[PDB]
């Protein structure tokens, strides 16, 4: 069969297409893969190398979706990629928002947010802690886990079984991210309120002593001293507690939806 | 490891360099507040005028040392990244 | 009537037919079968060329709605 | 296949991000979230990428069944045509799946005015007649969620004056209380359920 | 068709997005919606894709009668052709004259009964519509500036000089505008200017 | 018609959008309109699609007489005569750059007049003038921002931000002056010499 | 050489620039310079046409020994020809394996065996390399960012000391970043350090 | 508008279906393949079909082109 | 010669990337953008203008090198090699004036051009940041002065950029920064 | 100017249509396509038509591209 | 496995070279050039070499042309 | 100099090509030159050399403006 | 590097220039142009030259094309 090899190349590029639909939404969400870091001639090749690595079937034979209407199929795959994108970023999104709380409680967000920004345009603590949490996750070899959930997703779920997110857990997602960040930051907020109350009552005893500025000068020290004392114990949370794992695919997703 | 160590020092340096200017700014604030309660005057430009001199002055005297701290840390981290 | 106008007016590629062709495959045969191969050679080169684009459009449309 | 049936595929996927911005419920869900964030004081918490993400996913549940139904309708091979006008009406019969959804929420008096201005129902009158109602519905639904946070600010500010503690700024104190009160009560779940239930 | 007729048709269909952004009412429609958002003080809601989406639709209802009436005319020596072509624009030229400032047209005509020239009308129209949008926006701010000052009087009557009001007037601004059905009044009214 | 004359005619049509960006007064008009937007404190409206459009149309009136004088002219059979003939055409444009450029810059560029020395000297001359106009446009409004702030401190409103109420005042003032009618006229009068 | 050697050489020259982008150090160098630009905040300048310029030149000194060794390197049976051609590529496999993280190669090998049945080949070896250089490139980016964070947080704190809560630090902290970079050896430190990892 | 766009789509979707078939039936029928007059006429139909579809593609791309820069700015 | 024609065509095609690194255009294009940023302008003037003017100036200083190579018979075995290299000297002599020996290694000497190009590029970029740093100082003081005056008046919530922008413009057109910069840069090479 | 644009366009269109027709009439007349000297004249007319219309198309489109560029 | 490309290429290369030389050797014999029977058998031999090499050339040009436009963006 | 190099190059080359085709047309319109192999042999050389000259100058001019688009548009 | 490239370039340039002239001189010598024995070689010499320059100008373009694609975009 002379033409046989000619067709076995077109089946690769057609399967390779549907990999891009689910992996590219992931490369957008992670802080080390987004176009701000990786762009240009490598971006479009590297993504396609990953798509072919995790693909679950024999790569030389005909693609099973050939008979299905593409547009309803494409818009389904992109949502599954966007869903996984949120789950993998969770450890970073927690550490980032943790920063934004500290910058407000310490320093400034403009009282009326007419500017609206204050601090740096992504206030510098929330950009610093975001970067820091990412570098440690790679060093623990987490990168191998990110690729692992992709291959499994293709085995528990595949496009011709119309995989679909579970609605019941998706409705709770936003509280989990908020709750995780709120608890971790708590040790640094409470002392700030207590210190403002300490000065507040003093302006009963020395009334024209200015309440505001003497607290505003001070807070930017108390926030840093107390963070340094807890900088070490924050690392263990990123590695084990918040990292997503392939075991979760059993409950977040269900097929034939 | 070489990451948590390098990360700790970044927060440590902030407290060190900004410490003296924030401290001196704090003390000067309280003094004007105490002097006001001693009398019936009430003015808000007074604390700013007194603090402005102190904040600029301490930085000026310290400017020579800041470069020593930063130029050593910059070389230290570059070696870890490429060693 | 001029021609049998029917639902064949409402699709771009006849995927059910093309699938029928690619199961026919497990030297040349000339010129009769060499002519028929011209269809199956081209129809598959064009189908792939569309699929490569609809995904780029569809991903990019998701990214447009998230940027804002 | 048919070339004009091909051009329509490429045009559609080029317009898709602008259609979702008006002719879809994505408009209402995303808006309500940004206003609730805005009223909580802290800004970019959750990050914008959270909000526009969930709103995009939750909306697909409502629209994706309609889209799927539109394509499956055209796939029936048993239909036959005999004239140009016979084709136009057959195509139109497909869009009724989507039209019926827009007709439910769009207000009658807007559509009727545009259907007259259109000269010298039609979808081009149902798109702008729909977009304006989904916007408006969000400012109502949100206004009721500002009431409790206003109460919290007035209470603490009055408490501060009972302690006789002048020119403290009543924002450091109240910002964290709003989050704890809202986050400890799983507000974001009750909010999300209340939205889907109107359309599901 | 005719070879040189294609070149004219293709060039025009390229420049559409600029002509609509400068010479058509889309200029007036697009601004007024953004001024309403800022009068309320909203930063991101609704998205620029939403507002620009509407201004581009409402404008089509107004302009379509011109393009349809024009197409039928073209479907229906040097001196004869030029005179034949111009009569097709007269349907459009009239529209610009109705709104464009009467004196600017003469002022630009002198820089280039005389029937006005489109090249004089375009800049005279663009600048004249902008002014009308800024004018409308001004009226839309006055009802809220009263709200903002009134609230301050209450807080001061309770002495809360560092309870910054903006949290309290933001929801009032919304109740007022939806109780005014603003989005409906603006959409019905803004179109009636062109009927 | 000759091949080499045509090659030079095709190539100039490639470089047009650059020469009009540096060698023509379009630079003054584009800058002035954006500064107006910034003075009012508006941030997206009107669009750069509109301002860059209207500024382009107005600038067309000023240049058209210069291009037509090259249009009505052929723009003869020897190197010296051909150079003189071709050179004599550009001279209709040389008289423009030299009228709006500073002698001291050209002189420096003449030592590394020539056209290549005139182009960069002209660009810097038009740009600095634009900032000289913009400066004057801020003065009538900045006084408004200070006046609003000044009165609120009399009322004791320590921290009612101004912008929520000063922004409409800026619009009425600009509209009451018919600003666009004054600016668009004065700009062409600098060149049309009407 | 034969008729089929043209199309194999011609076909390779068509796909050449995609391999250089995905299986060569040029991917590492590209990210490092963009990471610096972000730390300074100068996302307009320098142009990518400049940074991508210096990066391809430096990569030349590293890869050239592998290409010269190959064309100088380049039969009774199919087994003789096929096994001879493969012996040429082995000069390149040694490079990828030396720089790819061991854990990833082992993962992509496994993933390939499961589909087929239920030393690494180029197909499975190539993606492991790209991910590995990116990971390491991101680590380098961090240490270069780390010294400038101090300047931002310090300048921001000092402004609140005076109560200038309305001032925007970026307008002030920008020159401080440049001064530090100029006082260090700057790009000369990185370019040397990067090459020494492969020389 | 839409009721007019539906008419344009359907009218062209049918004219191309009929025109494309006419070319095919002229090329399989022998008396029409080997006669110079019928060859001369088939040369016209082929080119006219090619131009017509190329023009519709261009003008449609421009329609969904002007919408991009105006909506997204 | 046919093979000499390929080397001429491939040169013209790679020409725009060389200017982007091995020529002084690199230094000139950055400095002007930093000026705009220091003034606080973000939309105007368009990059189309600055990248235009910056390129013109960079040719005046480069023209003496092009002409020498053009009038020299650069090209149509060992004698041929020495003939071609004797032409490239006109550019090697230029780069060595700016490339630092400590990096070209990665006074009579004959270093290869492939080593001077990357060494040269980084050297001009480092020099560009130096000029940018100095130009920020005369305006940064302006922003701080206005802020301090407002706080004397207690207007702690007015944003000073509403009023600092015109002052920056006035001071620049008083020095004619464009003349000093464009004048001085030429003198650094001639 | 619009007054001149209509003039420049009008002259272009008419002058071209006349030329297209002239060639067609030279092909149907048996005394011309059969005469070698009449063919040489026709070959020139065919070429001249091609080069003129091509120049108008190019220069027009580069004039549109100069306007597009400055607006974005 | 994509190492199949090495097996297909290696087989085709050798098989081609043999046929090139055989055609040449059929012309060096004093009677394979001068007997009609042996000339006619060389015409069938020389047609096939031409079509086979051209088929591989044009099929491989498409196959690469598919991978080009997949990756480029 | 630099400003005049374009006039010298443009003007100097235009006269050299204009006269070359003119000396070709009239070479194909002389009974002695169109019917003699010694005259046809040279005409085969002459006509091809003109063809190459215009092709090279046209190509390099396009690359000249192409670099100016590249460096300015990007 | 570069000095090694100059050698590879210089060698190819000369080797071609000698072949171009070597062929021309076979057309002037009358014992070569008019003898089939000497003509049969000229047809091969003139063919081998064509293939070499045609290949060298193709690959070197594709090399250049691979640099633009990394840098331009």
């Amino acid at each position: 069969m002379f033409y046989a090899l000619y067709f076995e190349i077109h089946h690769l590029v057609a399967s390779a297409a549907l990999g891009f639909a689910r992996v590219a939404p992931i490369f957008f969400f992670l802080p080390f893969l987004n176009s701000g870091v990786l762009s240009g001639a490598p971006r479009n090749a590297i993504i396609i190398l990953v798509a072919l690595g995790v693909w679950p079937h024999a790569l030389n034979e005909a693609p099973p979706f050939l008979s299905v209407a593409m547009i309803p199929l494409v818009l389904q795959e992109a949502a599954v990629g966007v869903m996984l994108g949120c789950l993998l970023s969770w450890p970073f999104w927690v550490m980032h928002a943790l920063g934004c709380i500290i910058d407000n409680q310490r320093g400034a967000t403009l009282s009326s947010s007419i500017d609206p920004a204050n601090g740096i345009d992504t206030s510098e603590m929330a950009n610093f802690l975001n970067m820091f949490a990412a570098v440690v996750y790679l060093q623990n070899g987490g990168l191998v886990t990110m690729v692992d959930v992709l291959n499994k997703s293709y085995q528990l779920c595949d496009p011709m079984n119309e995989c679909t997110p579970s609605l019941p857990p998706l409705l709770t997602f936003i509280n989990q991210v908020a709750q995780n960040a709120l608890v971790l930051a708590s040790p640094v907020v409470l002392v700030l309120l207590l210190s403002e109350v300490f000065l507040g009552l003093l302006s009963r005893f020395a009334p024209q002593m200015n309440a505001f500025a003497i607290s505003l000068t001070v807070k930017s020290g108390i926030a840093v001293l107390i963070m340094l004392l807890y900088f070490s114990p924050v690392l263990p949370d990123n590695v084990l507690r918040l990292s997503f794992q392939a075991t979760g695919l059993s409950s977040w997703f269900y097929e034939r939806g | 490891d070489d990451l948590v160590f390098a990360g700790n020092k970044a927060l440590y340096l902030v407290l060190i360099l900004s410490g003296w200017p924030t401290i001196v700014a704090t003390i000067i604030g309280l003094l004007v507040g105490l002097f006001q309660t001693v009398t019936q005057l009430q003015e808000q430009t007074l604390p700013f005028g007194i603090k402005l001199l102190g904040v600029c002055l301490c930085l000026f005297l310290l400017s020579g040392w800041y470069g020593e701290v930063l130029l050593s840390y910059g070389r230290q981290v570059i070696f870890l990244a490429l060693a | 009537d001029i021609v049998s106008l029917d639902d064949r007016l409402l699709q771009a590629f006849s995927g059910s037919a093309i699938a029928t062709a690619v199961d026919k495959q497990t030297l040349v045969t000339d010129p009769k079968e060499l002519a028929i191969s011209q269809e199956m050679i081209s129809d598959y080169n064009l189908y792939v060329s569309m699929v490569s684009t609809l995904t780029r459009k569809g991903v990019g449309a998701v990214e447009t709605l998230l940027r804002s | 296949g048919n070339d004009i049936s091909l051009i329509a595929l490429l045009a559609f996927s080029t317009l898709l991000p602008f259609i979702i911005a008006s002719g879809t419920c994505f408009v209402k869900f995303s808006i309500v979230f940004v206003m609730v964030r805005n009223a909580l004081g802290l800004q970019q918490i959750p990050s914008n990428m959270t909000l526009n993400g969930v709103a995009l996913l939750l909306s697909m549940f409502v629209m994706w069944p309609i889209m799927h139904d539109a394509y499956v309708y055209f796939e029936d091979e048993d239909v036959t045509f005999n004239d140009i006008s016979s084709l136009s009406k057959h195509v139109d019969e497909g869009l009724d799946g989507y039209r019926d959804y827009l007709i439910k929420y769009s207000d009658r008096e807007l559509v009727q005015f545009f259907e007259n201005a259109q000269l010298k129902p039609s979808i081009f009158a149902l798109l702008p007649a729909y977009a304006l109602s989904e916007i408006k519905s969000a400012f109502k639904i949100g206004f009721y969620l500002y009431l409790p946070f206003v109460v919290v600010d007035l209470v603490v500010s009055s408490v501060l004056l009972a302690l006789g503690m002048m020119m403290m700024s009543p924002v450091t104190i109240s910002t964290p209380i709003k989050l704890v009160l809202f986050v400890a009560l799983d507000g974001w779940t009750l909010l999300s359920k209340g939205l889907i239930l109107q359309y599901m």
